């Protein structure tokens, strides 16, 4: 036998080609050696909750704690630095307000002033205004779809419609009307919209359980939340790739007609972007010289002193590669995006919008 | 033959299905029993991402194997 399988020394010399017989090996994993099949079902079922945060083990405020302390035994947080960050945190933490110490302010003047002077640039088409929100040491690997919801907020927020409308979130507290939410406090209203009757199917799909948890949410639960808070939304689904080698042109063809209603000086939010594993926020699109399309896209991945550089003395034009994203690097087979386009107006649309509801991008349905 | 299926939360369903079902006929399958829409599924064994157009066999998945459920698109 020139090689049979590691695991279970089938012959697999006679294999119809060698697909087939790697996939045969492939079907051990994670064994590579010769080793019930009920044991392998409970790591990957383990090993796939402890990814998604399903087991609802430890939360923001334990793992702030536990990763500052870490910082400050790796020299790189000082004592003093422990403690004002410490108090920040309980202090925001008590009204359900996000601490800003992750915040990065005026976004879209910074990105602007470099995007509108960047040689191959024509058009710069970008929203209202954002704060970027950076995960920091209490959801780092878990909290981007979160940090994401607050980066749309912050922008809905400076619109006095849409903030009437939020406002209603702190139920009964009168914090500053340009408050952010923490990552608490949204787990805090998703868990209650979906105990008033919102998305029972996602609910079910997340152990109807969010507040004090590390859960990975996604585009459902940003529509969930705003919806709970009378704010009309769309769910635009990009099943599948619609350009060469695996790329999304009708993805960047429907981001730069939403903001091409941005010239006329109205009001535009940004734009909530999901993939397989990790969210991110569209804050705008360039158009380069010859005609092609380039995102720009805030991700909380990026840390502050990343973000920092747009408002440098130097780091400025090749700077925003961070930010731009072409038909070529966006090649994850599916995307949705959640746009804020209204209000919900009665109580009729209201209980209606507690039914997800998706457009499909190319329409399939 | 019997697999089981089974999301996140632990909920856990049982199939009959054969090693010649492809996955798309096994997330079907998934819908007419729990209403689940086979565009919502993720069907994940032994650390792969089933791909529709393949086959139980194709995937070495026999009696009583667990396909993990996850559901919708969350990061
Ligand atoms: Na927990
Ligand atoms: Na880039
Ligand atoms: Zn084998």
């Amino acid at each position: 036998p020139t090689h049979s399988c590691p695991v279970c020394g089938m012959n697999l010399d006679n294999a119809s080609n060698s697909e087939s017989a790697a996939r045969h090996v492939e079907s051990h994993f994670p064994a590579t050696s010769p080793q019930a099949l009920r044991e392998r079902e409970q790591r990957e079922f383990e090993m796939l909750r402890a990814q998604y945060g399903m087991d609802n083990q430890g939360n923001f405020r334990e793992q702030s704690v536990t990763n500052m302390q870490r910082a400050v035994y790796a020299g790189e947080m000082s004592v003093a630095d422990y403690y004002e960050r410490t108090l920040d945190l309980r202090a925001a933490e008590s009204c359900g307000i996000d601490d800003g110490s992750s915040i990065t302010r005026s976004i879209v003047p910074r990105v602007r002033a470099i995007s509108t002077t960047a040689p191959n640039v024509v058009r710069t088409l970008l929203c209202t205004c954002v704060d970027h929100y950076a995960s920091s040491y209490g959801d780092r690997g878990w909290g981007c779809g979160y940090r994401n919801m607050q980066m749309l907020i912050s922008s809905l927020l400076t619109h006095t419609g849409y903030n009437e409308r939020l406002y209603k979130l702190w139920q009964g507290q009168k914090p500053p009307r340009s408050s952010v939410p923490s990552i608490s406090r949204l787990q805090s209203l998703i868990e209650q919209a979906w105990s008033q009757g919102f998305d029972i199917q996602g609910s079910e799909q997340l152990g109807c359980r969010l507040v004090n948890t590390r859960k990975w949410i996604g585009a459902t639960e940003v529509v969930t939340l705003l919806s709970f808070l009378r704010i009309k939304c769309q769910l635009v689904d990009f099943h599948r790739p619609t350009g060469p080698g695996g790329t999304h042109p009708e993805l960047f063809t429907w981001v730069l007609k939403y903001f091409e209603n941005s010239v006329g000086g109205e009001f535009v939010p940004p734009l909530y972007l999901q993939h397989q594993g990790h969210s991110r926020t569209i804050m705008g699109i360039e158009v380069h010289r010859d005609g092609s399309l380039i995102l720009l896209v805030l991700d909380p991945s990026h840390s502050p002193q990343q973000m920092a550089q747009f408002g440098d003395t130097n780091s400025s034009a090749v700077a925003l590669r961070l930010l731009r994203k072409s038909e070529a690097a966006m090649k994850a087979r599916q995307y949705q995006i959640v746009a804020v386009v209204g209000t919900i107006d009665s109580e009729q649309q209201y209980q209606q919008s507690k039914i997800l509801r998706g457009t499909r991008i190319p329409q399939d349905r | 033959m019997q697999i089981f299926v089974k999301t996140l939360t632990g909920k856990t369903i049982t199939l009959e299905v054969e090693p010649s079902d492809t996955i798309e006929n096994v997330k079907a399958k998934i819908q007419d029993k729990e209403g689940i829409p086979p565009d919502q599924q993720r069907l994940i064994f032994a650390g792969k991402q089933l791909e529709d157009g393949r086959t139980l066999s194709d995937y070495n998945i026999q009696k009583e194997s667990t396909l993990h459920l996850v559901l919708r698109l969350r990061g």
